[PDB]
């Protein structure tokens, strides 16, 4: 067993959609490729000794323990590998059903895919697959210590990729209102959106969260004093740094008792609550200053009463809850020595990050406590009253918290609002300190302790002893008040020949209305009328870039199927799927050899359209009509034959389609003609010559006019977008030196070769043609282009491009050499004998293709790059 | 920190 290439898929993909966390790997069965599991010896046992979890696997048969009856009866490695590789990321906690595995077009390699939960997870779970399965095929048993070791590293992958529970609840809620969430690689910062509508967390504050407020809340003594300028009932207190200040703060502070804490404090160390006289203040505040970074000391008068938090989101209390402290109550006769472990056995007791509830943690700082409770260990409390065992009030120490948002006093709503405006937090974690928080806050002597920025409200969705409050949800509310997602309109255009030229037209006519257009082509990403980046960028890492721009309102990707192929679609979901043909020119790239497999993989882009979204198909091709089904969402149909009986019908029970009807590109919508340009009037269509461009202008129309763009505004693109290299790189532009003219091209396939052809044969001038097509292309294909080289051409000049991706370097020139000579032994008289030569240089072919061009000629260039031909013709005038 |  080899493992030739591991792919992660992250989105609608070819195997799955609505499975888009996936991972496929090229498994090389070199020696048990037609090797049945009854035919190996004894392992069937050791596979069900090592893992006895495998009978929960409801196989085919569809019944419990199905798989092992599939086992017995004999099954390819792969499958047990996959169900092994389910099994073995199952255990680590991780809820993963489905799988699948196919045979490849080469004689070893299957093809094996394992849903994942966590891409490191997924990955390292199929590494172990074949491991594990290639030692039981050799030992017959798998040791149990590298069984524990590969579950132990599964977990710690598991809990590496992890988001704490607030981000992870916040994730949950934006999930549930189909708000799109990625996470940005920089700070565990949460993207939400697309787009202008885009949204930013990092745990629990905003990317509208103020600097001044959060850095105001981390102050003590500044919240303080600005509470107290705004009339809020905040503790009475005072600083020190010098054991001389004490007696005149506590002077000043009103009496006793009081209360010694530092400025500067986490997990509240060396924080006294009550003190009553000397001594204690004294070695309180000698602890506080040894335990402050900056050595100063709080002093303020100590208000009794119990201690709540309130969480304030958007200026609105939340959620209330009282913090009672660690204790137990013997109302079943019973002292604390039974009560303390009595808890701890509780199942809601947990450690960690994720449960609240901590096991009662009986320190000798917890002794001392309790020793200045007043009783003893085996002191029974009386008549069952609660007992306590610290008094931080936290959940850390193993207190409980109680819901109280119901009970709350609207005049304390009201304070505790101003009190988080007043701070200037979007979000706000309060604590008070009040005898009864169903009354105002003046009546009883209630204080503001605090204001805490990116505040935990993992207490106040699971309270233990009330009501639970759906925070994410207030948070969600924040972020998009209305019923309105972060999504902005995307426009996925897919299809074998006319991408790139369909994404730049529904570029320009969207520009036209008011709108910051970020597109990614073939060429290179472009946001508004600027280039962003350059190169291929065609799969999902570029769309990224466009779908986190924060200027751009409306997203156009040309989604070509190698990106689909190799990690899927970089959206859940596009407003406007376009499907322009699909035809059989490069197969066999990857697991794709039919045209039906490459149908299904263009599918992807079809079937992503959401429910309320339109997916524009070609009518005439009918492998991309087939998609009409199995798509949600409405479809339109765009064909250049107006007599389409699928056009018709559909236009006849609804509408939405366009048509190329008597020179006119118009749109039906319904019984309804309405015609947009007299495709003369369209410099990209050069007077209607080229029909593809004349189909590609029509899925733009309808795509753009299916999301309600006016009829003017489509009008004004498509008069406006030119097809010379201001505009297209290379795409139809032609150029004029005054004694010939020169149309370089981007054809590589003898789908847009024929396309080419098409509109080349009305050229009155002589035809002088550079061809060639990308080394990683089956034979087939380059006999058909050499042929149609030779159709369509007079003159032939054969090149190979310089990147052959792995192709001997020649060989398709001269098989496109067999081509030709086929096509030119195929014609019995004189009727097309054009001449031909190869030479494999793109200088040495471009320099000899305008060498020799006569008068009034036209010399078409197919180069691997079309900067080396713009340069080349530039230089040349 | 994280989470106050
Ligand atoms: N002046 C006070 N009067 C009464 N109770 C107080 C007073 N100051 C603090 N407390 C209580 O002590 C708790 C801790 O006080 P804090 O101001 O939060 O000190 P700290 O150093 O910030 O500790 P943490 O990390 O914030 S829990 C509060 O939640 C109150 O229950
Ligand atoms: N609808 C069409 N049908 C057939 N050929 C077409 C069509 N539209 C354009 N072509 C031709 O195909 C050539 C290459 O296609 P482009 O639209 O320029 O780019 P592309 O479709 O993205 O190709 P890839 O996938 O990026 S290699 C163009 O230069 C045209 O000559
Ligand atoms: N509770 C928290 C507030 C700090 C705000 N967060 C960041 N990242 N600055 C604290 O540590 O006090
Ligand atoms: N409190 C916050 C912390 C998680 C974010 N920080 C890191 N390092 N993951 C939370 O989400 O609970
Ligand atoms: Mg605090
Ligand atoms: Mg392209």
């Amino acid at each position: 067993m080899k493992i030739l290439k591991l792919q992660t898929l992250r989105g609608p993909n070819y195997w799955s959609i609505h499975r888009h966390k996936l991972v496929v790997m090229r498994l090389d069965l070199e020696d048990l490729y037609e090797k049945y599991t009854s035919d190996i010896p004894g392992f069937y046992k050791g596979l069900t000794e090592v893992l006895p979890s495998l009978v929960e696997h409801l196989c085919s048969p569809g019944v419990k323990g199905g798989f092992l009856t599939r086992v017995e009866k004999g099954t390819l490695i792969g499958h047990v590998i996959e169900h092994v590789a389910i099994e073995l990321q199952e255990l680590a906690g991780m809820p993963v059903g489905f799988g699948r595995t196919r045979e490849t077009s080469t004689t070893g390699v299957f093809q094996v895919v394992i849903e994942y939960e966590n891409e490191q997870a997924g990955r390292y779970a199929a590494r172990a697959a074949v491991r594990l399965c290639q030692s039981i095929v050799d030992t017959g048993t798998y040791p149990a210590t590298e069984l524990q070791q590969d579950l132990e590293d599964l977990k710690e992958l598991k809990n590496q990729a992890s988001l704490g529970p607030s981000t992870e609840a916040i994730v949950k809620e934006a999930e549930a209102r189909g708000i799109p969430w990625t996470q940005l690689g920089a700070r565990f910062m949460i993207q939400f959106g697309y787009g202008v509508n885009q949204k930013k967390i990092q745990a629990t504050l905003s990317n509208q969260t103020g600097i001044l407020g959060v850095e105001l809340a981390c102050d003590k003594e500044g919240t303080k004093r600005i509470l107290k300028d705004a009339g809020v009932p905040v503790p009475r207190g005072t600083v020190a740094r010098y054991f001389d200040e004490l007696q005149d703060a506590i002077e000043y502070v009103g009496g006793y008792p009081i209360v010694i804490k530092p400025l500067d404090g986490n997990h509240g160390r060396g924080i006294t609550i009550d003190v009553k006289n000397w001594q204690e203040a004294e070695e309180a505040y000698d602890l506080a200053r040894k335990a402050s970074k900056t050595k100063t000391v709080i002093v303020e008068r100590y208000y009794t009463g119990k201690d709540h938090r309130v969480l304030v989101v958007n200026g609105k209390v939340v959620a209330v809850a009282e913090r009672v402290p660690a204790h137990v109550v013997g109302n079943g006769k019973s002292t604390i020595a039974e009560l303390i472990e009595e808890t701890n056995r509780d199942p809601q007791r947990g450690d960690g990050h994720d449960n609240i509830l901590t096991r009662i943690t009986v320190d000798k700082s917890a002794l001392d406590i309790l020793g200045k409770q007043g009783y003893s260990i085996d002191s029974i409390p009386l008549k069952g009253k609660k007992c306590f065992l610290r008094a931080t009030a936290n959940l850390s120490t193993g207190g409980i918290a109680v819901d109280r948002t119901d009970e709350i006093h609207p005049e304390n709503v009201w304070l505790l609002s101003r009190v988080a405006k007043i701070i200037g937090l979007d979000i706000a974690g309060i604590d008070v300190v009040t005898e009864d928080i169903s009354q105002p806050l003046r009546e009883v002597e209630g204080v503001i302790v605090e204001v805490n920025a990116a505040p935990g409200f993992r207490m106040h969705v699971a309270p233990s002893r009330g009501l639970a409050r759906n925070v994410a949800g207030a948070v969600m509310d924040m972020l998009f008040p209305g019923s309105k997602n972060g999504r902005i309109p995307i426009l996925s255009v897919t299809g074998t020949n006319g991408k790139t030229t369909t994404t730049r037209l529904l570029a320009h006519i969207i520009k036209q209305t008011g709108k910051v257009v970020g597109y990614t082509t073939t060429d290179g990403t472009y946001i508004g009328e600027y280039l962003a980046e350059t190169g291929d960028n065609t799969g999902p890492q570029s769309a990224h870039l466009i779908l986190s721009d924060p200027t751009v309102e409306v997203a156009v990707l040309e989604t070509a199927r190698g990106g689909i192929l190799r990690s899927g679609l970089g959206f859940s979901s596009c407003e406007v799927g376009i499907v322009l043909n699909v035809t059989a020119d490069h197969l066999g790239i990857g697991d794709i050899d039919t045209i039906e497999q490459l149908a299904k993989l263009k599918s992807v882009v079809a079937e992503s359209v959401m429910p309320k979204g339109y997916a524009v198909l070609n009518a005439e091709d009918p492998l991309v009509a087939a998609m009409a089904d199995r798509v949600k969402g409405q479809v339109a149909y765009f064909s250049m034959d107006p007599n389409n009986e699928l056009l018709l019908r559909h236009t006849e029970a609804g509408g939405l389609a366009a048509i190329y009807e008597n020179g006119y590109i118009s749109i039906l919508k319904g019984d309804w003609t309405l015609r947009i340009e007299k495709a003369v009037n369209v410099p990209i269509t050069m007077a209607g010559k080229a029909p593809f461009m004349i189909a590609n202008a029509l899925a733009a129309c309808l795509a753009v006019f299916t999301q309600g763009v006016k009829i003017e505004h489509i009008r004004k693109g498509l008069s406006t977008f030119v097809a010379s290299v201001d505009q297209t790189p290379g795409r139809m532009n032609m150029f004029n030196m005054g004694s010939y003219h020169a149309l370089v091209d981007y054809a590589h396939n003898p789908a847009s070769y024929e396309a080419l052809g098409g509109f080349v044969r009305n050229w009155p001038g002589k035809r002088i043609g550079v061809v060639g097509g990308p080394g990683d292309r089956r034979d087939e294909d380059f006999v058909s282009l050499g042929e149609l080289a030779a159709d369509i051409f007079d003159e032939i000049i054969i090149k190979e491009d310089d990147d052959t991706r792995g192709r001997p370097r020649g060989n398709a020139a001269e098989l496109i050499c067999q081509g030709v000579k086929q096509f030119l032994n195929g014609i019995k008289n004189s009727e097309s004998k054009a001449t031909y030569e190869s030479i494999l240089d793109e200088t040495a072919a471009i320099n000899t293709a305008l060498d020799r061009a006569p008068i009034d000629g036209l010399v078409v260039i197919l180069p691997e790059s079309v900067n080396r031909a713009i340069s080349l013709i530039e230089g040349r005038h | 920190d994280d989470d106050d």
